[PDB]
């Protein structure tokens, strides 16, 4: 009888073929070249494939590059190449509401995985961590823009901003992989990074919504500036009274507890972010689910391990979707060498800064040298903020009709993009890298 | 609105000259101030995108030089298929605004029409109408006048006019004016005569 | 190559609706915006709008708000306009170019051929042929609705001194005016019959020119 | 802190309104009020909710009443009260799809149940338990019904197809329940039930076709005779290659085994039902499933448990869906009482016949008199065929714009739904009832 | 009760297409058939289709199979019936009536109002008063396009006489005409005047019509 | 496709006798002949359906007898509001089919027109306008006819409601007018 390797390849094969075809048979033309369904179940197929590729190839002696360029490249690819762009679409909704419930899982694994003591010995140190990079990055590649692409300072600023947060859907499976093994966690860095992860995207789409809202001299600075510090109230309110609540009464005496409250913390998640856009504060989400995961997770003191096995399971299905999806929002158009090397130049000097300020901001929390560098390292990756948020710029100077807007809403898209590029995969592997060296494991 | 102004809607131009078309705009767009050429046939192609960067492929002859608010097109030398429509756009602002268009017209020596005379037809009155129609040819520049003498009188309604555009071969005009009348009209009148 | 092609000329009642597209080939669709600009006779250029063929948002010059509703199909890879309560003065040359959206210098670089929009409520009428004469002598074609109208004379006629007069609106009835010049001594037997091909109404009419 | 009653109600409500709520927020309107999906979850909980209050009820000696007749009057009374009809819609394509999915997983675990060395034993007896019912109660009810309903032959004919075929929907979880037990599983009784159960619409079907195409003078009839011999073969072929290729590639060395195999049955019988009634040819796609479903049963001797444990967890979530769906196809405007005591004879008298028809052929097959008649009274049941072929007829006349076509339409539309609703619940629970007392226990 | 309620008289130009509206209330919506019936004056009555608002099943008449599309709207309540290309024909009044398909016995049993539609080419006009003088005398208000003048007189001889006949329509210009008789000897001095109120021109023109 | 058609399409009658209005199929009709009535001012109820199932709400007055293919119709006792137009429909087949209608004229003496004719005023002929026309109203039954003795559009009256009359308008140096 068959077995082995072509038993194997076989097997997933009659799969990938069996999937398309049972969606094609019930939809029907949605999973036809052309479709939606098609589209997607395509994307999910190539990021998948692509990550395995580049995880198999390891010539020199750094360990295998990491799946999320060859997720992101299975994107581009599918984007930038005429041929399969005309036979592959997914419609806008379909993409946010897939990026969104990843940004949600991730971020129920993240808080999950929190640890409530050593979390609550680095307080400052975790505020520092997720302020000052943002700002200092901003600052300066404000200052970068004005000078090496000519733009004004609220443009300059907008840039900033719009390139000043990191991705945790690049920082926390890292860091969650690291704590697995017990590598870093005796003074809570694999907690430090995971808990400022979430709360670096209000400070920065803040900063960004402010900072147009100027530049296009619509509405006024004090709401936006205040539409922040509600996000985290809120935020912070409805989490705990969520957490409070999941952590109680889903009661040891149920039958189904571990499939009930994977079922709660993911829903109530999914929910909290999608309402929290819909309503007009996002990003009160994200830190919602973050708070109400930790507090459940502060509930159940073990049995909480089943519960983030099942999400690591959604977390390993959903991610190609993710880095597949924000792979082919960007274009070859923004990436035309007209003025590249200048925004190359901006990008790259701006995360040298971050690097730098990121060192300082943990200098007096009694860190070591060796786990000092490794903050300082695996605080770089910027991945999902920017895609989202990418070409809202050059959006609002379109719809009001100017000209040098646009070349300016232009310039922040490749910027932009050029930060998730040249961001993502050299963080992912600098974590992957450094984990096991500059930190210190536990038995 | 941003309305752009050509002040010349049509220059004469020879063969082997610099043609100069200017374009000014009632606003400051900075440098946003495209041309495009339409030739007769009704092709329209790009010619200078961003007042001078001269777009692919076009013939080195044209330079959009001007800059601030007042910007020109100039044509190293004239050649034949040169002969068009020139139109200034400005995307500075939102609402997108073509020029008036300046039409090159190729000078010569000037003309003088014919101006024959062509009294109805007996098929016109069997039929029930009665044009006349005064056909006035190769005259040049185009600056020409219609009127009528009808049995001295001057009549300003009833006049249909249709010029035709620059001679391709001697670079001349002509000039076609139709009169419908009641049938009754002409039965008073018998010598038609037209002027100009 | 790259070119657009658009639907060809239509006459419509006023009132009506009218649907025009702009077919692009040589290129990626999806890649470029496609910007309507409209030309009435006499004067210049109109901007109407334009429609991002990736994710369908439209932007409209203020004039033309609500005559026009821009659509496109990947698939098909043409893209719409649509022209509602047509009137006398909705009737003209209808243009699709695209422009690089993404690009610091964009402009309208390729455009499409023309699609002329005619709004009356005449019906298709055979042209009048009345000879001329008295050298030159002419036809006057009388109204008619289209334009398809195509006036010749015989083979060597048309040699020298044909000017064609532009078909002009005359209420409804366009109507052209020809003209053939010859010299005295040639013409004691005239050949010379101007034969309107109206094909629109099929009237192939001749009408021999007589010497009165 | 909380437990008990209170907890399990406060726990089971906020699941049901968090479920809800992200349909909701992930879709927007559909899950409103009038809202395609907002139905479809008004449809299941209602249906889970009728079943469970009536399973509750018990007074008399009998046991409690099956859930079937639950979810039946929860679709039934959506359909049929105004306000609630009118909120509460589902697209007829969802439904459609929503029914052949259950289809599909019943007539899998029908597969999976079946036992080979008993069905060795018993092949003529499936064949003249699976035709002959059939066959005498579609000419006793078309005989009722030329003189009761006064329908032509024709017409008549029609009606005895579409009220000659029982619902696997219902015969088979009870057959499984009673193997589960091992009540029956002596002689065979439970595989002769669910065996037969899957190749007695392939006949009903095509004598309803071929009658209809009589009565309308459409077509041919040799065609669509020939259409169920070649609906027979092809699902008999596919079935063998599909169920011979999973029995052997799926091997025991691979990890996720178990998920694999699952995903493999599952998929390979929703898409032979879906793409059989695309090309035309409904009714082999649910011969193919059993078919392969068995075979791949004998390949996997005693691992398949697993598999159809979890296919049993998918048929619990599935059933309320399918009846509840079911049971909203029925509408009070068929259900008059112009006529309706003619209908309820015609169907009494075709069930009584199809009853002791069903006792006969099983007399000489070495089955003692309990189990004949325990045979007899668990073949009555109708609730699948019914619903999907019951206004055909009626749809036909409408579109060929004759009248008395319709009344003859009306008329068997009405005898369907009474069939429905009179042989379904009686069914089951006589099923439920007679099967500890008249069959064999063993150990 | 059960009523349906369809939209008012409207006016089309020939060519153009109308969506006409029938909310029916009273009843279960999607219980029902909603057919369309189009009266056009002299003839009777002549069966258009019908639409199921349960599932969106349209029959035509294969007369209108392409002229008339039928639709309706669940969560309104209401059908609606799209006519395209109107003509004269077209100028009809459209009923629309249910019916229940599920009934051996069905019939219409519920009708709308009635929708006047006209397809013309005129714009609205003002009536023009013409006194009539030789007993009787009236104005014949000439032609006008919208339809409800109200022609009235004033109050007194309104008593008898005062037969008012119907607008006829002729080369698009309805021309009403009116009468009004008294005795002779009750006419040396008359104060009485036919008050036209035109209300789509709001021309309130009396025209006192004075003996000659 | 069936045709069905009325023989008669104006039923004179009193205000308290029976009247039976006949309609007649093309090819075959089982009992598949609704009734409608349509008053004059535009309102249509259906009153018998299949025949002679008279529908819920109707006057018993309204009686559906007739089968096979002669159909009709009868009023035991009229009213004022029984005067309208009665259509008979068919579904028998696919494409339902009415009749030509109806109308119950209600019976009276026969009168004369007053055939008056009235030249065009003067500020018509300042206007520009030459319309000549004949008012000749007040007569009974509906036969008239119209002549000119010179030196067309014409408009009739619904009956009349109070005198049951009816009244004609036509429209166009001695003028006559003639009838
Ligand atoms: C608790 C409720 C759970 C019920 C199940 C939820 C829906 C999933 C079942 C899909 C079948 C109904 C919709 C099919 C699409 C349609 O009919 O209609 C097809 C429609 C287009 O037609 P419409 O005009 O009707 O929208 O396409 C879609 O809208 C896409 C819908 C997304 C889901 C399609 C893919 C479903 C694949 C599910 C595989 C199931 C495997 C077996 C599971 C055990
Ligand atoms: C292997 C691929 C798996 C990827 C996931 C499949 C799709 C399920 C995710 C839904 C999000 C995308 C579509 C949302 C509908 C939309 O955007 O668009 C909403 C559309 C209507 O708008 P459109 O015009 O775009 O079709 O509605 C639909 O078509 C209904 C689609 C059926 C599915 C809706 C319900 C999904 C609920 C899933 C809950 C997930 C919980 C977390 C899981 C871990």
């Amino acid at each position: 009888p068959p077995h082995g390797l072509l038993d194997r390849v076989i097997t997933n094969v009659t799969i990938i073929v069996l999937l398309w075809a049972v969606v094609w048979s019930i939809t029907g033309s949605e999973c036809l070249p052309g479709g939606n369904l098609f589209g997607i179940i395509i994307l999910f197929y190539c990021a998948i494939i692509g990550g395995k590729l580049l995880g198999l190839i390891k010539l020199p002696t750094l360990p295998p590059l990491p799946s999320l360029l060859g997720m992101l490249l299975a994107g581009f690819l599918i984007r930038n190449i005429p041929v399969i762009n005309d036979n592959v679409q997914i419609k806008h909704k379909w993409s946010s509401s897939l990026r969104s419930i990843a940004l949600s899982i991730i971020l129920v694994r993240a808080g999950l995985g929190l640890d409530s003591k050593a979390l609550k010995k680095l307080k400052g140190v975790c505020v520092r961590l997720s302020m000052g990079p943002c700002i200092v990055e901003a600052c300066t590649s404000a200052l970068l823009a004005h000078y090496l692409l000519g733009l004004p300072w609220q443009w300059g600023f907008i840039l900033g901003f719009v390139l000043g947060a990191v991705s945790p859907a690049v920082v926390v499976p890292s860091m969650l992989l690291l704590q697995g093994g017990g590598y870093g966690v005796e003074k809570g860095v694999p907690t430090l990074l995971m808990a400022a992860g979430s709360f670096d995207d209000i400070l920065a789409i803040t900063g960004f919504n402010t900072c147009l809202g100027i530049a296009f001299s619509t509405g006024s600075t004090v709401f936006n500036v205040l539409r922040g510090v509600l996000e985290v109230v809120i935020g912070v309110a409805t989490g705990s009274v969520l957490g409070f609540f999941i952590q109680y009464f889903p009661s040891r005496d149920q039958d189904k507890l571990v499939c009930k409250r994977t079922f709660l913390v993911l829903g109530l998640s999914v929910l909290a972010v999608f309402s929290s856009v819909h309503f007009g504060f996002p990003g009160s989400g994200g830190l919602c689910t973050l708070v109400m995961a930790f507090l459940a997770g502060m509930g159940w003191t073990s049995e909480k391990a089943e519960v983030e096995k099942i999400i690591a399971v959604a977390w390993d299905i959903f991610q190609p979707l993710l880095f597949g999806l924000i792979g082919a929002e960007v274009s070859i158009a923004s990436l035309r060498p007209e003025t590249v090397g200048l925004c190359v130049a901006t990008v790259g000097i701006a995360v040298l800064i971050r690097i730098l300020t990121t060192f300082l901001m943990v200098c007096f929390a009694g860190f070591n040298l060796k786990e000092k560098i490794f903050i300082s390292f695996a605080w770089l990756p910027k991945a999902t903020v920017q895609a989202a948020i990418g070409s809202v710029a050059l959006d609002t100077a379109r719809s009001h009709g100017e000209k040098q807007l646009e070349d300016y809403g232009m310039d922040v898209l490749t910027v932009a993009f050029l930060s998730i590029l040249i961001t993502a995969p050299i963080g992912s592997l600098l974590i992957g890298l450094l984990g096991p060296r500059l930190l210190q494991k536990v038995e | 609105d941003i309305v752009m102004t050509q002040t010349t809607s049509s220059l004469s131009a020879s063969l082997g000259d610099r043609v100069t078309i200017s374009c000014r705009a009632s606003q400051d767009i900075s440098n946003y101030l495209n041309w495009f050429q339409q030739k007769p046939d009704g092709t329209v192609k790009l010619l200078i995108c961003y007042t001078s960067r001269l777009h692919s492929g076009v013939p080195s002859r044209f330079s959009g030089s001007g800059s601030g608010t007042d910007y020109s097109l100039t044509i190293s030398n004239l050649e034949q298929e040169d002969i068009a429509t020139y139109f200034c756009q400005q995307d500075s602002k939102h609402p997108w605004t073509f020029g008036g268009g300046t039409k090159l017209e190729i000078k010569r020596a000037d003309a003088a029409p014919t101006v024959s005379i062509f009294p109805p037809s007996s098929e016109q009155l069997t039929s029930g109408g009665a044009s006349v129609v005064c056909f006035l040819n190769n005259f040049y520049p185009k600056d020409i006048n219609v009127k009528w003498k009808i049995d001295g009188s001057e009549r300003q309604n009833g006049v249909l006019n249709s010029w035709t555009d620059q001679d391709s071969k001697d670079s001349t005009y002509s000039m076609s004016s139709t009169l419908t009348l009641t049938k009754d009209e002409y039965e008073r009148h018998n010598s038609y005569t037209c002027e100009a | 190559e790259v070119q657009l092609q658009e639907s060809g000329p239509e006459l419509v009642k006023p009132g009506a609706s009218v649907k025009m597209s702009c077919k692009a080939s040589g290129y990626t669709f999806t890649n470029y915006f496609i910007h309507w600009v409209k030309q009435k006779p006499g004067q210049g250029l109109e901007w109407i709008g334009y429609i991002n063929p990736y994710n369908d948002i439209t932007k409209f010059n203020e004039k033309f708000k609500g005559k026009a509703t821009l659509t496109s199909d990947k698939s098909s890879r043409t893209a719409y306009m649509e022209l509602s309560s047509l009137t006398s003065e909705d009737s003209a040359v209808y243009y699709c170019a695209r422009c690089d959206g993404y690009y610091r210098y964009y402009a309208m670089d390729y455009w499409g051929q023309g699609t002329s929009v005619t709004v009356s409520s005449a019906k298709t009428t055979a042209p009048s042929v009345y000879p001329l004469a008295p050298v030159t002598l002419g036809c006057l074609v009388k109204g008619y609705f289209p334009e398809p109208v195509t006036l010749t004379w015989n083979s060597g006629s048309l040699s020298s001194g044909v000017h064609t007069f532009p078909a002009v609106l005359q209420s409804d009835l366009y109507t052209l005016s020809s003209s053939v010049t010859v010299t005295s001594s040639t013409w004691p037997s005239q050949s010379i019959t101007c034969n309107v091909a109206h094909p629109a109404s099929s009237t192939k009419v001749d009408k021999k020119i007589e010497p009165r």
